[PDB]
């Protein structure tokens, strides 16, 4: 949580990081992306994609950001630390982010995350031994009325009890991978007691079309 | 090691509205002086917009 | 018409709004979208400004701005700089999920919409910029932006109009200050999510230095339909200057929470009895309303019994139509601990550039908490309404206005709850 750095044995600017080949040709199209003179916009996405290679960001990606893109490296370390899904510290294999503002502690949030806390008996912001779990909480990540909602990943699990998030961690613990939808009967926004609206077939082309268009 | 002095003169400091008064007060008493002019600030041209210029160098690196 | 609501489902913006139709060329193509495109590009920009100024249509993000004059701001001749229009796709606010729902079932209607966007102020591209959490709605949006480069609809001669329009998506990186336009615009350029100071406004300077439009995926959407339709048919709706319709997303303790298109003046019980089935307890067991997200006040149970649910009448009832997100809390909710948890969450999300805001809502973050535990004095209370007066109007964005108007509605709507709460810490504690 730190917003210094420290050289420690594991994170210093000698650890081997580079990109590969595949990797560097995502990273011309990201700068094909940006007007020429505006290299710099590519910061964003390119070092992202870094932490996409490596699952967290040392300061060797940066570095390696910075040389690849000619800006100083001190840019590159505001951007890392300004943005909260940029991993200075190596987080575990299943980064579980569960939303915890005010949408979401109205519909019993807290009960979800006690119940994760119970099942991996682990702690917020605390990782498992294995280097599987990894628990923290985060603000609202809009799905507020699929309250209440975890992230894990890039996955959305939303409607949730503490067996439909017992089951997740179970089948994620077993090496599958689960649907990222709502855990209950409705399909992504709609009312639980049937469709309220949008009942009737879409019109189609041409409908309402003003004259002399 | 105190500090001792032996110049009078060595505390006295006068205020002028002018140059010119603390000139006629400096002939009057007989003192030879010298006088340097007044230094103020150019006005500069100060512009928020070009620290987000589209060509120019005077784009900041952050903000 | 005096009486707004009911909605019929042939004058639906967002048909497929659920997803139970295909999202992609084939099925937003039989939907109405992606016709006659071309006679849109080519009768004119000014034709195009003028239809949609005409239907009376305003800022979905939650200004409320009227977006005709602000997408004719930049309807100027160019002096060889390029012009960019960009699509605010952020949605951090808590309890607003449409722009979620947009992009993720009907992308096809916003690349329509930046097309029509971009043809109407002369923009050369258009830079849609996504939330970071929403991936796989930005793979759905990159894959339909994909699907109507191979068929011709964008890139080089759009739609055979000659006119050529690029459309790009940029993935956010996890800020809510980045939602807002000048520090969008600053996190486009691969810096730190710092709002500018405004003047220079976007339209003058926006991003890399260029002319820029930042608009909402809500208002760029309706655009196409503004075309086709008309803008006396969008105009029809509403009350005057409150034109159009709205995505309301009602969550919190109600029956079904769920996000439902419908008019704009719809009053807030029929909206809430109607689309969410009712709030938990029936509407006797109503404590308080948050209309519109996060930024806006709360209202009480007797604000809400005849509050119609457009601009002018919650700005009567000092509070704003804002995202329309509309959050309830019933008689069993701590609401001192729900707005803690609100300040908390602007002090977690704020840029930190400017000192009122920096400082100030970490010191309503500090005495809310002590508020909640009640470890407080009354007259502290008025001091705290004095603080949110040395925050709003004294910032560089609207972050501190958003975190400053939430104390005040809780103040001067249950100051004897916070009162009592004070009282029963001191008979307890001494
Ligand atoms: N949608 C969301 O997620 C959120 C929305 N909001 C709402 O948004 C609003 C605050 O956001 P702002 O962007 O600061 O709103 P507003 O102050 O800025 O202005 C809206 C738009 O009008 C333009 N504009 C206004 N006056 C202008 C002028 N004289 N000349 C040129 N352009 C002009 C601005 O450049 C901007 O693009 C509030 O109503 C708040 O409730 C607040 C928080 C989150
Ligand atoms: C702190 C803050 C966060 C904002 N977040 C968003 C957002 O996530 N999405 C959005 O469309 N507008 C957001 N806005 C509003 C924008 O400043 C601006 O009004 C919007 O991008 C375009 O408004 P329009 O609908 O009138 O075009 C935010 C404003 C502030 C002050
Ligand atoms: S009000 Fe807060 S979020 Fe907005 S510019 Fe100032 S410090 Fe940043
Ligand atoms: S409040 Fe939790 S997703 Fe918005």
């Amino acid at each position: 949580a730190l917003f210094v750095h420290r050289d420690t044995p594991k994170n210093n600017p000698e650890t081997p990081f580079d990109f590969t080949p595949e990797n560097y040709k995502r990273i011309e199209a990201i700068v094909k992306n940006y007007p020429e003179g505006h290299k710099a916009a590519a910061v964003l996405p390119v070092l992202d994609l870094a932490q996409r290679q490596n699952g967290w960001l040392p300061i060797s990606a940066m570095n390696k950001v910075a040389e690849i893109l000619q800006v100083p490296p001190m840019r590159v370390y505001e951007v890392a630390t300004f943005y909260t899904m940029y991993n200075r510290k190596p987080v575990g294999k299943y980064h579980i982010q569960v939303c915890t503002t005010t949408p979401c502690m109205l519909r019993n949030s807290d009960s979800i995350l006690e119940a994760i806390q119970k099942k991996l008996g682990i702690k917020v912001g605390e990782t498992t031994p294995d280097k599987l779990f990894t628990l923290i909480e985060v603000e609202c990540l809009g799905a507020c009325v699929n309250a209440p909602m975890v992230q894990i990943n890039d996955n959305y699990y939303e409607d949730l009890t503490p067996k439909d998030i017992e089951e997740i961690i179970d089948e994620l613990k077993a090496g599958k991978i689960p649907k990222p939808g709502p855990r209950s009967g409705r399909f992504s926004c709609e009312p639980a007691g049937g469709l309220t609206s949008l009942t009737e077939p879409p019109k189609g082309p041409g409908f309402g079309v003003q004259a002399g268009l | 090691g105190w500090a001792s002095t032996a110049d009078p003169l060595s505390n006295l400091v006068l205020t002028f509205s002018t140059k010119e008064d603390a000139i006629a007060f400096a002939e009057k008493n007989g003192w030879s002086y010298d006088v340097e002019e007044r230094k103020v600030p150019k006005p500069k041209s100060k512009s928020y917009g070009a620290n987000f210029s589209w060509n120019k160098r005077t784009r900041v690196s952050t903000k | 018409k005096t009486s707004f609501g009911s909605l019929k489902d042939e004058d639906r913006i967002f048909t497929n709004l659920y997803g139970r139709h295909d999202w992609r060329l084939k099925g937003a193509q039989s939907r109405g979208d992606w016709y006659k495109t071309k006679e849109i590009l080519l009768k004119g920009p000014d034709w195009i400004l003028g239809e949609v100024k005409t239907s009376g249509l305003r800022g979905r993000g939650g200004a409320g701005f009227p977006t005709g004059l602000k997408w004719s701001f930049m309807n100027k001749p160019s002096d060889g700089r390029p012009k960019y229009l960009v699509v605010n796709a952020d949605e951090g606010e808590p309890g607003t999920c449409k722009d979620r729902e947009i992009i993720r079932h009907d992308p096809h209607k916003l690349v329509e919409g930046c097309l029509v966007g971009g043809r109407a102020m002369g923009a050369r591209a258009a830079y849609i910029y996504i939330r970071g959490e929403f991936y796989n709605e930005a793979s759905n949006l990159q894959v339909a932006i994909r699907e109507a480069y191979e068929a011709g609809l964008i890139g080089k001669n759009a739609c055979g109009s000659g006119y050529d329009f690029d459309v790009f998506v940029v993935r956010g990186a996890g800020a809510y200050i980045c939602g807002e336009e000048t520090a969008l615009i600053e996190s486009i350029e691969g810096k730190q999510g710092k709002p500018r100071l405004k003047p220079p406004f976007p339209a003058d300077v926006g991003v890399f230095g260029c002319p820029t439009t930042v608009a909402n995926v809500e208002t760029v959407a309706v655009s196409p339909t503004i075309c086709r339709r008309g803008g006396a048919w969008f105009a029809s709706f509403g009350r005057e200057r409150n034109s159009g319709t709205k995505l309301f997303n009602i969550s919190g303790h109600v029956n079904n929470p769920c996000t439902v298109e419908e008019e704009m003046s719809v009053p807030l019980k029929e909206l809430i009895e109607k689309h969410a089935g009712g709030v938990t307890g029936g509407w006797d067991n109503l404590l308080a309303v948050i209309p519109g997200g996060s930024s806006t006040p709360l209202i009480p149970k007797s604000v809400c019994e005849t509050v119609l649910m457009d601009f002018d009448a919650l700005i009567q009832a000092q509070t704003g139509l804002g995202t329309a997100a509309v959050i309830v809390m019933d008689r069993s909710t701590d609401i001192v601990k729900a707005i803690a948890r609100l300040i908390e969450f602007y002090k977690h999300e704020s840029c930190g550039q400017c000192t009122p805001c920096r400082e100030g809502v970490d010191w309503m973050n500090k005495v809310m908490a002590r508020f909640v535990r009640g470890d407080a004095r009354p007259a502290e209370i008025d001091s705290l309404w004095e603080i949110s007066k040395q925050i709003e109007g004294h910032t560089i964005c609207a972050l501190g206005d958003g975190a400053a108007w939430p104390v005040q509605g809780l103040i001067r709507h249950f100051r004897p709850e916070l009162e009592e709460r004070m009282q029963r810490f001191a008979q307890q504690h001494q």
